[PDB]
């Protein structure tokens, strides 16, 4: 579970975000995530998937959020997260759910604009971190 | 006369719940009404309207739980004063931004008596929607007649706290909840449960 620390340095990453976002034009012709994303949706096997899935779009995307100022605030949140995905990776383990929402985000980068992305995956940062993982580690 | 927005429009948390607060407008008559709304997930955004508060008389609404909701972002919540034929223009809240700012109730204490041993246990009445909170409770206990009390050892929700007793009148539970995100927030004390040894 997240330390006092960590979670304010993401905070202090997620509102650098959202201020340099208010500069952009973000809108998305359909919006990155499901509207119902939830691992609760989905098997317990196939829940790993899907956070290793929004983990590496939330990584993608932030590590290539422009500028000094950005690189430097999402230089230890992108530490913290590198650190999460590696130990998801250790343990982990015909078309439906997980199949339909890996492939939303798969093709996200490719349709939609850079400010887009990054609003979506900040907007989300929260709900990974705090719902997303701790589901993951109780049903395992 | 065009009717005059609500003033002091507050957003808050209690007892792990969401308010918006206010008072009404100054130069308003008695017996108008007030539409609230609040603004839904940062990526589907726009301002929704509260079904339970719309045209209520009161100067407070609930905002917790709500649809479209998403308590893991920033939301503002919006007031406007109504009567049939005029509404005064819309006075937004302050961002509010749940993991951050949400204040823990106090947990209800279930109570049982082995011999020696006094058990006292947390319980929780949460919001359904609430995100998954890390929660932990602290236990005072004192003889009602001698002053000093003991503070047992940060518990976390889901485990006893066991009181070993001696045989020695009216004897005293009370607990707070502790909740840390980024910073520890503290709940008052429970109401104490007094009883006979
Ligand atoms: C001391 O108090 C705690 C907190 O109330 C008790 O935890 C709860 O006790 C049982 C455990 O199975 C359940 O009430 C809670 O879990 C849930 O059970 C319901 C009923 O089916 C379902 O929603 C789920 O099965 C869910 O797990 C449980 N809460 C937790 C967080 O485990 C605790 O039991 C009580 N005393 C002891 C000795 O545990
Ligand atoms: C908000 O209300 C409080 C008390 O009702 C008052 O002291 C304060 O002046 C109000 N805020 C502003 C900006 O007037």
């Amino acid at each position: 579970s997240l330390s006092p620390q960590e979670l304010a340095s993401f905070k202090k990453a997620r509102d650098a975000l959202e201020e340099s976002l208010k500069l952009k034009n973000w809108s998305c012709s359909s919006p990155v995530f499901p509207g119902n994303w939830d691992l609760r949706l989905l098997q317990v096997r196939e829940r790993p998937v899907a956070l290793e899935a929004e983990l590496a779009l939330t990584l993608k995307v932030l590590e290539a959020a422009a500028g000094p100022a950005l690189e430097d605030v999402l230089d230890q949140p992108l530490h913290t997260l590198h650190h999460i995905l590696s130990q998801l990776q250790a343990c982990i383990q015909p078309r439906g759910r997980l199949h339909h929402w890996l492939h939303r985000l798969q093709e996200a980068p490719k349709k939609e604009s850079a400010g887009c992305l990054e609003a979506s995956v900040t907007f989300n940062l929260f709900r990974l971190l705090t719902r997303d993982l701790k589901y993951v580690a109780d049903g395992n | 006369p065009r009717l005059a927005p609500p003033q002091n429009v507050t957003l808050l948390s209690q007892n792990f719940s969401v308010y918006l607060t206010w008072l009404p407008g100054l130069g308003n008559p008695q017996d108008v009404t007030y539409f609230v709304a609040y603004q839904s997930s940062p990526t589907r955004r726009r301002w929704r309207e509260v079904e339970e508060c719309a045209g209520t008389k009161e100067l407070l609404c609930s905002m917790m739980c709500l649809k479209k909701q998403d308590l893991y972002n920033k939301f503002k919540g919006r007031v406007r004063t109504v009567s049939p034929s005029s509404k005064s223009p819309w006075v937004e809240s302050e961002y509010l931004d749940y993991l951050f700012e949400v204040e823990p109730a106090p947990p209800v204490l279930v109570l049982t008596q082995t011999e020696e041993i006094l058990s006292a246990n947390a319980t929780y009445q949460l919001p359904p929607c609430m995100p998954p909170l890390d929660l932990k409770y602290e236990v005072a206990f004192w003889k009602e007649g001698a002053g000093n009390k003991t503070l047992f050892p940060v518990t976390p929700h889901g485990q006893p706290v066991q009181i070993t007793l001696q045989p020695a009148e009216h004897h005293c539970l009370s607990a707070r909840t502790i909740y840390t995100f980024s910073v520890p927030k503290y709940s008052k004390f429970s109401k104490p449960t007094c009883f006979l040894l």
